[PDB]
């Protein structure tokens, strides 16, 4: 007997106030009971469960299930009730590595640890909660009652406690072997290194040597799966990586669940397939929760899908990470609020790709979206590589300086350089900071009756130019914008405009270059055509000439 | 320090479960080294998966030093931690601190590591050093002693501190010492020369009665802190535009001050005149303007600090490195206003400047009222939350919300 270290037990509790489960054991057929007794007898021999007396008041139902060509019977303990009453745990396995953050490893071994999984003892004081009962034949004797000594399959805490137990055991080996990497997930242990295969097969031996200190038997993963590894949806190849094949289903009838799955795949694909677009397709599922509901595809959605198919024709691959090289991110504007990016260290060899879609909103502009894309890529890069990439942006240095120095909010983009790849992001208008000498001054106003929705919009100027337009089905806010629109329409290339509309100022001072409001869009188009616009605000109803005059003209 | 102090959360509240945000490799490496030493010294211990709580951690560099400091963001735990009345019903905030000619700020948070933390409360201090690219499980720790940044640390330590200060306080009856979180504020009215040494005299005190950053001193001169009343232009020729802007400013001010009038000034704007046309001031308008100027000299009325309400701080970007701000509890009743310029270190970085403004404003609020304000920041949430930790140099963290619509009133503090 070679003494083996015990695996430290994790203390476990039920949620405060809650007690253990008390679920009735279903009736089983004689055949299923015999099967369960055999399985459980073997499991007891191995130490996994132990017979208990009748004092234990808890119970979880057990089932017997059958398979296709393995005419066996398999056991099943339905811990659904016990899981509801078990404390929460730290789940250490939320995110997975992204392949583009990994470094090449000459050699990779995969060990199997499903057997070591059962060496992990269950906290003694908690075992009572795992009790279950095998009913007796014909119900004529007491049922055989058992409880678990090890982490039950399907119990809430088994994944976290197993992973934590393995990491702790592996800790010393990894720290004293800086020339190898060890990754665990489920019953698989992945060991990689840049050592020659013989000298790497010895590290593996030493790892078994180490694992046996806790009596952990671990041989090579049976049926060593040839490259690539099918892991978490990727094809990890020795020199490259990819998503597993992306095949877009052909269809004449497209349904809610089809377009959801279609975006799913397209989204998954967009991390290596550059230029993927999903706005129009995503757009079609605006507010439907019946996944069987069929939806016609807008001609802009068919064009987008067919665009995706073309990108999906030939498989694309990424390269792994080299920390001695620079990290670079390049962004392109795709239109309709959509943005695409590549991250690379050498030209034409992407680590990964991605996309960004603009946030919901009434008004927006290209620079704000580009800024948001940059922040998204920044944060994704800190996760994957632990550092910010250098950016290549389709915006002139001079455009950015004008934008941020004049924008009412604080804003910042990290180290970047211009890349002259159209379309370029630009500022489409810039309001004057001071009134324009020699430019006509338009005093604008509008108003609407809340009952009838009839309104008026118009202006009076210092040259005696005047206009009032009657309007139907309108509101105060719309008439206030309509008035500004009329002044832009009817003025020369330079114009001073005086409004009392705090609503209109709030929109225009946000510097939109595009709107979901056709009327705001029309104002933007007019601003683009002007040479100079000074927009002045005054408070309503204060006797401010011009303002007072036009307020009267429009307040019918 | 033998006996721990019984600590609990507030009724019907669990511990924090706050996501760790991503950290650069250089901050992870710094935290690994720091926590390895803290673990050797017994200040923190590894924890198992039966602990589900979490508080974010990052690393900073204190002003004017090169060594990384661990900073835990205990904001969630602090608001879930029971309100504290350590030994007395409350230490009254010293209204005299804000009047001292010089106030130096000391990081005394390291003194907390000498007091054990109630063993039942430790689990709520859990935190994670994350790995890069999720390549290994984050390193999980909890505190065994009073942590820096936690509400309860000064409260629990307040007995131990009052004694360390007694001989110094007994000797210097006119020096004012105020403790906030990890910081000690020490104000004197004597020239900086002896002030600096007197500060060193207090360090040696804490050094004999006992630090990685205790050596530093953040110097303040709140007697020289300047407010910003409302000012109207003095001009010899007023254009239509000038008068329109003046009427707009006075109309805004009339919500703050009684008796502001714009009738006579508006009277000048009769007709529909060119914005650049010069308008001579009548006598009735000049008098009205003079009366408004006078009203604006006097302070606002009935402005009192209500200690049961939050302090709100609003900030405006004025451009060219200048920032204005107002602190208040109810709208239009400012308790403090201010203006900053030439934030050193970022003439080309808005966000760095705003982060420094937030820290300076928070420092002023601690001095004047003993608590931090809730900020209304002129910045998009995603930009702020990507970058502020890169420029943060304080050991506390206030709360903040984001302004997405441009306030029209930026112009009237311009
Ligand atoms: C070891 C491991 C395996 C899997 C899987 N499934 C997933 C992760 C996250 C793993 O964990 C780490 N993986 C790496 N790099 C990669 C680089 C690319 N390859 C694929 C490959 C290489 C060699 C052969 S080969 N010639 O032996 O047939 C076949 C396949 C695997 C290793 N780096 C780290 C750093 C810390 S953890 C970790
Ligand atoms: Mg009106």
């Amino acid at each position: 007997m070679v003494p083996i270290s015990p695996i430290e037990t994790v203390p476990v509790k039920l949620k405060p106030g809650m007690d253990g489960p008390k679920v009735k054991q279903w009736p089983l057929t004689e055949e299923k009971i015999k099967a369960l007794v055999e399985i459980c007898t073997e499991m007891e021999k191995e130490g996994k469960i132990s017979k208990i007396g009748p004092e234990n008041p808890y119970n979880t139902p057990v089932f017997a299930i059958k398979k296709k060509d393995s005419t066996k019977w398999r056991k099943l303990v339905d811990f659904r009730e016990l899981n509801k009453r078990t404390q929460d745990f730290w789940e250490v396995q939320l995110g997975i590595p992204h392949p583009a953050g990994l470094k090449k490893k000459k050699s990779v071994t995969v060990l199997d640890v499903g057997d070591a999984y059962f060496s992990v003892p269950l906290d003694e004081d908690f075992r009572k909660y795992t009790a279950f009962t095998i009913p007796s034949i014909n119900n004529e004797t007491p049922g055989i009652r058992y409880q678990y000594n090890v982490l039950p399959q399907g119990w809430k805490g088994s994944p976290a406690i197993f992973q934590s137990s393995m990491t702790k055991i592996l800790e010393p080996f990894a720290a004293q072997n800086p020339d190898i990497v060890i990754y665990q997930y489920m019953d698989d242990l992945y060991v990689g290194s840049d050592l020659e295969i013989g000298q790497h097969r010895t590290k593996i031996e030493e790892l078994r040597q180490h694992l046996l200190r806790w009596g952990l038997t671990t041989p090579d993963k049976k049926h060593q799966k040839e490259p690539p590894f099918l892991w978490m949806g990727y094809e990890l190849h020795p020199d490259k990586w990819t998503v597993q094949p992306i095949v877009l289903p052909e269809k004449d009838s497209w349904t809610v669940n089809d377009i959801q799955k279609l975006v799913g795949k397209l989204n998954w694909a967009s991390q290596i397939y550059p230029g993927i677009k999903v706005r129009q397709l995503s757009k079609l599922l605006r507010g439907t929760k019946a996944l069987t509901e069929v939806i016609p595809l807008t001609e802009e959605a068919e064009l987008e899908l067919a665009e995706n198919r073309e990108i999906l024709k030939e498989p694309v691959h990424g390269v792994y990470y080299d920390p001695s090289k620079d990290l670079i991110a390049e962004i392109q504007k795709q239109g309709q609020g959509q943005w695409t990016y590549q991250i690379y260290q050498e030209p034409f060899k992407n680590l990964k790709t991605g996309k960004y879609a603009r946030m919901r909103g009434a008004h927006t502009n290209d620079v704000k979206q580009l800024t948001e894309a940059v922040q998204k890529i920044t944060t994704e890069s800190i996760v994957i590589w632990g550092k910010t990439p250098k950016f290549k942006l389709p915006i002139q240095k001079e455009t950015w300086e004008t934008w941020w120095t004049e924008y009412w909010q604080a804003t910042w983009i990290p180290e970047w350089e211009f890349v002259n790849t159209p379309p370029l992001v630009k500022l489409w208008y810039q309001l004057e900071k001071e009134p324009i000498v020699g430019a006509e001054t338009f005093y604008v106003d509008g108003a609407a009756n809340r009952e009838t929705k009839l309104g008026k919009a118009g202006y009076v100027t210092n040259k005696g130019r005047q206009k009032v337009v009657p309007l139907t089905n309108t509101t105060n806010q719309k008439t206030e914008l309509q008035a500004i629109y009329l002044a832009l329409q009817d003025s020369g290339l330079e114009v001073n405009i005086v409004t009392d509309s705090q609503y209109a100022l709030g929109i225009i001072q946000a510097q939109p270059d595009k709107s979901e409001s056709e009327l705001v869009n029309q104002i933007i188009e007019q601003l683009i055509k002007k040479e100079k616009v000074y927009l002045a605000w005054v408070p309503a109803h204060k006797g401010i000439g011009g303002n007072e005059q036009v307020d009267k003209l429009v307040s019918a | 320090p033998i006996e721990t102090v019984p600590v609990k959360l507030k009724p019907g509240m669990d511990g924090p479960k706050v996501k760790q945000w991503p950290l650069t490799e250089e901050k992870i490496k710094a935290l690994v080294e720091i926590c390895t030493e803290m673990e050797k010294e017994g200040k923190i211990s590894k924890i198992g998966p039966e602990n589900p709580y979490n508080t974010p951690v990052f690393a900073i560099k204190k002003k004017d030093s090169t060594k990384w400091r661990k900073l835990v963001d205990f904001r969630e735990l602090n608001k879930r931690t029971q309100d504290f009345w350590e030994v007395q019903l409350g230490i009254p905030h010293p209204a005299g601190l804000k009047k001292k000619k010089s106030v130096t700020v000391l990081d005394v948070g390291d003194a907390y590591f000498s007091v054990p933390l109630d063993e039942d409360f430790r689990k709520y201090t859990a935190f994670t050093i994350p790995s890069i690219n999720n390549e290994t499980p984050g390193i999980r720790y909890q505190y065994n002693v009073l942590p820096q940044g936690w509400k309860g640390s000064p409260a629990i330590f307040q007995s131990s501190m009052t004694k360390i200060l007694e001989p110094f306080k007994k000797q210097n009856p006119d020096i004012v010492i105020y403790q906030y979180m990890d910081d000690l504020y020490v104000g004197s009215d004597l020239e900086i020369g002896q002030h600096r040494t007197k500060i060193e005299e207090l360090r040696q005190h804490l050094l004999r009665w006992g630090p990685p950053f205790l050596w530093m001193g953040y110097e303040l001169h709140p007697d020289k802190w300047t407010v910003q009343p409302i000012v109207l232009p003095e001009k010899d020729s007023w254009t239509v535009n000038d008068i329109q802007k003046l009427v707009g400013k006075l109309n805004w001010a009339s919500q703050i001050y009684p008796g502001i009038k714009v009738r006579q000034l508006s009277k000048l704007l009769r007709g529909t005149k060119a914005l650049t046309e010069v308008i001579p001031l009548t006598e009735e308008a000049e008098l009205e303007l003079a009366e408004n100027r006078e009203i604006l000299k006097e302070p606002v009325h009935g402005v009192y600090y209500d200690p049961s309400k939050d302090l709100i701080a609003e900030i405006q970007k004025q451009g060219q490195g200048q920032w204005t701000y107002q602190i208040y509890q109810e709208p239009f009743k400012n308790l403090k206003t201010g203006k900053y310029a030439r934030m050193r270190g970022a003439h080309t970085n808005d966000v760095k400047q705003l982060t420094e403004a937030v820290q300076k404003i928070t420092t002023e609020s601690i001095v004047i009222w003993g608590k931090t304000p809730k900020f209304k920041l002129p910045i998009q949430k995603e930009t702020w939350e990507t970058w502020w930790t890169e420029y943060w140099q304080a050991t506390w963290i206030p709360e903040w919300e984001f302004v997405n619509t441009p306030p029209l009133v930026k112009l009237w503090y311009q």
